[PDB]
């Protein structure tokens, strides 16, 4: 499924002109400030829920479990611990 | 588990060596050796430390040779193959108070005092645990605690009943530098010294790490510039498509 | 007598040379010696030949 | 013809590191493969060095490690480098596997590099387990005891196999000396399999974050990915530096600074953090043999991802529901990790069982369902 | 298409061991390559096994080898197998190199496999030297001392390098533990180079005893050379059996059953038999540095055979004068071997010098002269 | 070198164990142990041999336990950590006559009697050297030989002057099997026993080698048949060339 240079396995290409400039002719950090602020904000905003929802759920579950476990091994939690075992 | 089974967690004390750029205070190390020597060494060995280790950390070559030469160590047998003793040398290890575990336990109502060479690394808490433990014997155990025979109450020790009694009291040591030897001061010094004993590379390690951080950071910055420079023809590429 | 002291795993030959032994050593003309040296250069005390007892 | 192409030896290097045609859009998650190669090189250099100063005999092992820390020039560095890089190796390998699962790297035509990858992961676990025993501190001994006793669950021959592995009736000198020899060997086996998975990959080439063919638009591996790999190498070295020089023991257990004592049992015997999720899965099943099977199955089930993923599209970039399920799967795997080191107490016992069911149901139910439905949504949605 | 050809991994195996096209007329001297592969496999299996029971610490090393002989089940076998196979490895490697020199295997287009081969030979010498030290008997220690002191001859830095290699001021525990680690590693390096020389060879294929092209008449490696290799495998195993079971110590030195003693020097320190010719060459030159250069040059001069052989024909099958010169060269190499273990006494001192001159003059004078003249005799003789 | 510097080479004696298919004579082994025990053990250790090693070679389990139980070995310290002795067990090693080299040399006018566990493998000659040496002390050294102080002339020993005197004389041992204990007989038995001590796998090794020889030979024969079978189409190939 992959060839090599000269016969990579692409369907025939025609009609695309590609252009670029030398690394010495270009400013490598052109538009860096705009990218760092606006591009990163856009990219992050669009992925935020896919991190926030599972992390917040599993953190809440852990928090509840760890707090109950702590409470069961206090004096106050003696009776509830006795039932749990 | 109950908090008692875990032990009380020690406070985070501001040790001089806390801090990315901070060494040990070597004056405190020297004082802590003197606490080890005059209090702890009765029951605890420091077997991984040789006399040469003190030199240029806490003591001069001469002071450490003097400490070594006061002791007797096993020599190679004489010409008739009879056992012999010699005076200690800088290469010798600091000798422990007991010949074996059985003797150690017999002197300590069954408990075995651990060797202290690694104790700062072998306990959660490090220096803070050692300081908390030594200074955390309450006058009276909390009402309701039943101590096993030969046990002392100390909340920092897991379970609460430790076979080591309180040993540091104001003025059990007379420091040679004139520092007031309070319980707190001695505990701080000895905790520092034991932390040094567990990790004697500490000072050099952190300074080499400063050099590493600086070089590696510079190389990270330059690697970003170079990557962006080399990638700019790919990032800047533009296309015109005219469908055939 | 010549002693053999281990020093860094290598043997050390220590000879307690007699008067006449020292004399015997001080005879050979330095000129005819693969490695030209007199005993005075070797020992700091004529009565204590101390050498690394590994053959050169 | 250029020498790099003409000469057969040079041409093999050339085909992997210079002229190798790569997609032009690999993101930073494609950099873990070279970080894993870096960890492997660090572990070989530091490991061979430690072997020059370590003694495998149980009477001397723990002290030889103290001799390394105290007397060998830069021994502390070599030891902490080796110990911390073992953790970094697992961070990189989880990242690399996570990349592979999110971007569908396991799908045809890359089933073979993925399947060999699953074996590389098992070899890493065994390598790291054996290396940890070599210190012969309390965690070394007691960890070896409990993990090697899981083999006793193999029916009929299990006990016999354990005694055979130990070379005696408990973990002792014979076990330590054999673990030294195997720990030395296993990294070389691992490097061979790492090479095999790359050769297998080279038939399709790297996948890419869009999940489409890159045959239309290729970039030479050098200089583009060479210089992009340097950025993460320096990021890795900064993290390495912060642990090795400023916090060398943060990832370890203090009990491993107590010499192994077969009499005294430590308060809690837990594996190294990177094995913790598998340990939680084992605890979830009440049966001994059940638990061992579940623990192994948790790794071998990775082999069925090529089948259970029914999607007509490779990878999750454009699949919002698959992305949410992936998020839950990863967070659950971290919860399992946390539950691996809590005490066997309420309510963590039941929670561990729920998390274990979720872990397996991802492969067996959810991914097949979600991938089927998204196929239908792409088709109806774009009509 | 057959799976063995289609699948890239299988195809690499296929290209070396099954479909590999071979000349149809290889004689039994082409069987040493597979015997060398067999020795390498035996040494890996026995060596890794010994490492499970050996202790590298100088206080325990010699006794751990006695423990292997006395207490480990079949330890005696594994130890003697490992020790004797080290000798068989050198018999096979000398045979293989002799085959290569007689049949012109070093000529274009096979300069590269030959040159890598010369390095494989140096790696074997270092591997076997370090392994011998590990016993830590008298020959182990004194052999290490004398051979490592040759490095002192390097000007300016030589002494410092020796102390660096030893990790101290004499051969001791640091030296033994580092030799263990390197002895474990070196066989893996050696296996890689063995693989590299084969891949390099695969561009031209094997030469053959006639020295002509075999492109006209090829035979699959399997089944023909597979089954032909079995005959010599069983011949080798019979020789192995006679040594390992009936005469396990015939090839060794009794002094290596005395524990290393830095004080007492053994009566005579000689190398293992397979190093003896190089030792004779070293003794021939009176100067220390001269002798070391000569000894190294005796191996590196193999690299110039492609240049100094001026023949228009590959190999000696049809060259009666070259065959006689080859006969003298080989017998001289065995005489050097014998002189390596005689005492430095008359008249062996001068004989060793004459044999050393003959050794070098083969490469530098005789082969260039004889090969030039035979070129002219073939041309004039067949006019 | 002079022949004297080398030592006289020992005769090749027909030992029972010489012979591809021959074991040791275990009755001779048993007698040789009794010579070791009653003559050699005064000066020479056998440190690599444990009591368990004798069992089913020279002695029954009970006889060997009896030998072990007559000795005292260092136990683990008692509860006050004081040293203790215990009776020997089958796992114990046969204890040597001297505590260290210095004691050994002092008892032997400077010479150190080697341990005998490996001596049959550690000397050119093996059993023949041991037999030759023990039986080869002439009544008088050859005229002209100057022996160093504390040396005895023995031609088999390199240089001729050995620090061990003759020790085997007719009837120094009374064998328990009624065999006449002549110098020659005792030397033969003890040489056999020491050969066993150096290579206790000897008997099993040679029998496994017999099995290997047989199987490997059969496989060699069959491999020749199979190779010839598979190669016959290639060997038998014939050509007709008609130049185009
Ligand atoms: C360990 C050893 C140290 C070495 C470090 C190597 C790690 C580098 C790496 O793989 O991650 C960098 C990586 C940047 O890599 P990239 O090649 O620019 O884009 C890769 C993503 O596919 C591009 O993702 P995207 O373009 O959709 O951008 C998403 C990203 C924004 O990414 C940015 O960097 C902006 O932000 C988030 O997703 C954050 C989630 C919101 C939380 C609130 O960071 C991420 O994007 C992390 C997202 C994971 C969640
Ligand atoms: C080590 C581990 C053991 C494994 C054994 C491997 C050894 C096999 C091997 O390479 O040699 C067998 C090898 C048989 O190999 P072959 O494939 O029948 O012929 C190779 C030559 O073309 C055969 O050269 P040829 O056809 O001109 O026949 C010459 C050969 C007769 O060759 C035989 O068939 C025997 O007899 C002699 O050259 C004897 C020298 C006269 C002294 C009197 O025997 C010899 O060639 C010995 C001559 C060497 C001098
Ligand atoms: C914690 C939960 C992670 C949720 C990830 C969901 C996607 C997301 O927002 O990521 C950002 C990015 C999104 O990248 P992307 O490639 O989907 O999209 C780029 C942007 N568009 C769509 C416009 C082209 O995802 C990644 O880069 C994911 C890599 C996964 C690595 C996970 C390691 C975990 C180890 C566990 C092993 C078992
Ligand atoms: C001892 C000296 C040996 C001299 C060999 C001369 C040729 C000969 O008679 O050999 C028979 C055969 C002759 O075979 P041939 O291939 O020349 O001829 C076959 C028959 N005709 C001519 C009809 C085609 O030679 C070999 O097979 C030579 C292999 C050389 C191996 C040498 C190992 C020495 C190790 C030293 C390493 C450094
Ligand atoms: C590693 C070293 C390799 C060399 C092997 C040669 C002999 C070693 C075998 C051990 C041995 O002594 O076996 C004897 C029989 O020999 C034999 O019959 C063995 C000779 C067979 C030659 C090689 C055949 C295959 C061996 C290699 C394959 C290993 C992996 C493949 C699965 C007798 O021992 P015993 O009969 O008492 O044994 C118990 C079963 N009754
Ligand atoms: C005379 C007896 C004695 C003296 C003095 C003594 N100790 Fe101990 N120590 C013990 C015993 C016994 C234990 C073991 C307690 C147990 O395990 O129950 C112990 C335990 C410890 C522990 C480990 C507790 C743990 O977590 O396992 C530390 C740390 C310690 N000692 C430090 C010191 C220091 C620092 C000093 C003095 C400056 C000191 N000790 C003085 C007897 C002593
Ligand atoms: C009272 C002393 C003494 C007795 C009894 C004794 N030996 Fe020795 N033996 C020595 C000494 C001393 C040496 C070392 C001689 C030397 O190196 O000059 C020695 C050396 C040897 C050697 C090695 C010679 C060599 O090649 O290095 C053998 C073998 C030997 N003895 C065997 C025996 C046997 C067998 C017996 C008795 C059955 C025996 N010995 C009895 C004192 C004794
Ligand atoms: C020592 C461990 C490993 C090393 C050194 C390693 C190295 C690499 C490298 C250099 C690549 C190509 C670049 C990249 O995509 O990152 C790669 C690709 C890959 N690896 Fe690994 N790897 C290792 C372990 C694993 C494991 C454990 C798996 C699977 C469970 C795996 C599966 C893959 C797959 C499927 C790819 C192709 C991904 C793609 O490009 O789409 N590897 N590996
Ligand atoms: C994939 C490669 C490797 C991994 C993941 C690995 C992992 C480990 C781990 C986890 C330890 C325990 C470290 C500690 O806490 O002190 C260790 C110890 C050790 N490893 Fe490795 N290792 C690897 C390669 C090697 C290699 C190639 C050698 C060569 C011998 C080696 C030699 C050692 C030695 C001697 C120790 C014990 C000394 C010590 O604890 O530092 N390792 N290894
Ligand atoms: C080309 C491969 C090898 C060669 C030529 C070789 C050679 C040797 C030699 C000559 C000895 C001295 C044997 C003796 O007289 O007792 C030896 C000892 C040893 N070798 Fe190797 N060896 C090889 C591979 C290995 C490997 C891969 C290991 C893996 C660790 C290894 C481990 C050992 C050990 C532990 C010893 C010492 C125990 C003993 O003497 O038997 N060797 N080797
Ligand atoms: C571990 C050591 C080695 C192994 C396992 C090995 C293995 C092999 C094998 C399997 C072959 C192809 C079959 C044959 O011709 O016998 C071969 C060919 C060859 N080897 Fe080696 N070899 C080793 C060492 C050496 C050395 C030291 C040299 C050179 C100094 C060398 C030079 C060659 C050459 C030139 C060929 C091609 C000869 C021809 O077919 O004409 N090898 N080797
Ligand atoms: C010993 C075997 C280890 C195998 C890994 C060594 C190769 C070094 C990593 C280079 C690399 C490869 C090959 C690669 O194919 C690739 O493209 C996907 C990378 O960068 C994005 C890489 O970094």
């Amino acid at each position: 499924y992959m060839g090599w240079w000269g016969h990579m396995g692409s369907p025939p290409q025609k009609g695309i002109a590609g252009y670029t400039i030398s690394p010495f002719a270009a400013r490598p950090f052109a538009g860096v400030v705009h990218a760092a602020i606006f591009n990163t904000f856009r990219r992050t905003k669009n992925q935020a829920l896919f991190v926030i929802l599972p992390v917040s759920f599993f953190y809440y579950v852990w928090t509840q479990a760890s707090e109950k476990n702590e409470w069961l091994y206090t004096k106050a939690g003696r009776h509830e611990l006795a039932k749990a075992l | 588990m109950t908090a008692a089974e875990h032990g009380l967690h020690p406070a985070e004390y501001p040790w001089p060596q806390n801090g990315m750029l901070s060494t040990f205070d070597h004056a405190s190390l020297r004082r802590g050796y003197q606490v080890y020597k005059e209090v702890c060494a009765a029951c605890h060995s420091l077997d991984r430390i040789a006399w040469r280790n003190l030199v240029g950390v806490t003591h001069t070559t001469d002071e450490a040779k003097a400490f070594a030469e006061e002791l007797e160590y096993d020599d190679e047998p004489d010409d008739e193959g009879n056992p012999r003793k010699r005076p200690g040398k800088l290469a010798d290890y600091i000798p422990g108070p007991y010949p074996n575990e059985q003797a150690a336990r017999a002197a300590n109502q069954g408990a075995l005092p651990p060797d202290l060479s690694l104790i700062a690394k072998a306990r959660h808490g490090g220096a803070d645990y050692i300081f908390a433990l030594l200074t955390g014997y309450p006058d009276e155990p909390p009402a309701g605690v039943v101590l096993a025979p030969g046990m002392n109450y100390n909340p920092y020790f897991p379970g609460g009943g430790i076979g080591m009694a309180r040993t540091l009291f104001d003025g059990v040591v007379e420091y040679e530098d004139g520092t007031p030897a309070t319980t707190s001061q001695m505990a701080k010094d000895v905790a520092a010294f034991l932390t040094w004993a567990a990790e004697p590379e500490h000072d050099e390690r952190k300074k080499l790490g400063l050099k590493a951080i600086i070089v590696i950071s510079a190389m990270l910055g330059l690697s970003v510039y170079i990557k962006k420079f080399k990638w700019s023809p790919i990032k800047n590429r533009k296309f015109i498509y005219n469908p055939p | 007598k010549n002693v053999i002291i281990k020093w860094r795993g290598k043997p050390i030959f220590i000879r307690h040379r007699t008067s006449e032994e020292i004399e015997e050593a001080n005879e050979v003309n330095v000129a005819t010696l693969r490695d030209p040296q007199t005993d005075d250069e070797r020992v700091q005390k004529p009565e204590w030949l101390v050498m690394i007892g590994v053959c050169t | 013809m250029a020498l790099r192409k003409k000469n057969s030896l040079l041409n093999m290097a050339n085909s992997y590191v210079l002229d190798s045609p790569q997609p032009s859009n690999l993101n930073y998650f494609w950099n873990f493969g070279s970080l894993l190669a870096l960890c492997l090189v660090i572990q070989l250099a530091t490991g061979i060095t430690l072997a020059m100063h370590y003694t495998s005999h149980a009477s001397l092992a723990f002290d030889s490690v103290e001799h390394i820390m105290r007397d060998v020039n830069f021994g502390w560095f070599i030891r902490y480098a080796h110990a911390n890089t073992a953790s970094f190796f697992f961070i990189c390998i989880y990242a690399h596997m996570g990349r592979n699962i999110y971007y569908g790297s396991y799908k045809t035509p890359r089933v073979l590099p993925w399947s060999i990858g699953v074996i590389i992961f098992l070899l890493l676990i065994i390598t790291a387990f054996m290396g940890y025993v070599l210190v012969f501190g309390q965690m070394s001994l007691w960890g070896a005891t409990v993990i090697c006793n899981l083999v006793s669950a193999i029916p009929w021959l299990g006990e016999d196999i354990v005694h055979f592995l130990w070379g005696g009736f408990s973990v002792g000198n014979p076990t330590l000396q054999r673990f030294f020899a195997l720990h030395y060997l296993m990294p070389f086996v691992l490097a061979v399999f790492a090479l095999l998975h790359l050769i297998a990959l080279h038939t399709a080439g790297s996948s890419n974050p869009l999940g489409i063919t890159s045959n239309v638009d290729k970039l030479s591996m050098h200089p583009y990915y060479s210089f992009k790999d340097l950025i993460t190498v320096f990021a890795f070295l900064l993290m390495f530096t912060l642990f090795v020089f400023f916090s060398p023991d943060k990832l370890g257990h203090p009990d491993n600074y107590i010499p192994a004592n077969p009499m005294v049992t430590p308060a809690s015997i837990v594996p190294e953090w990177y094995l913790l999720p598998f340990y939680a899965i084992l605890r979830a099943i009440p049966d001994k043999l059940g638990g061992v099977i579940a623990m192994v199955a948790a790794i071998l089930i990775l082999l069925i991802l090529p089948i259970v993923d029914r999607s007509i599209i490779r990878g999750n970039a454009f699949k919002p529901i698959s992305k949410l399920l992936f998020g839950f799967f990863i967070c659950n795997f971290l919860l399992l990790g946390v539950l691996g080191q809590v005490h066997i107490e309420p309510p963590f016992i039941v929670l561990g069982q729920i998390c274990t069911i979720f872990y397996f149901s991802y492969f067996l139910i959810l991914l097949p369902m979600v991938s089927t439905i998204e196929n239908i949504f792409f088709y109806i949605g774009s009509l």
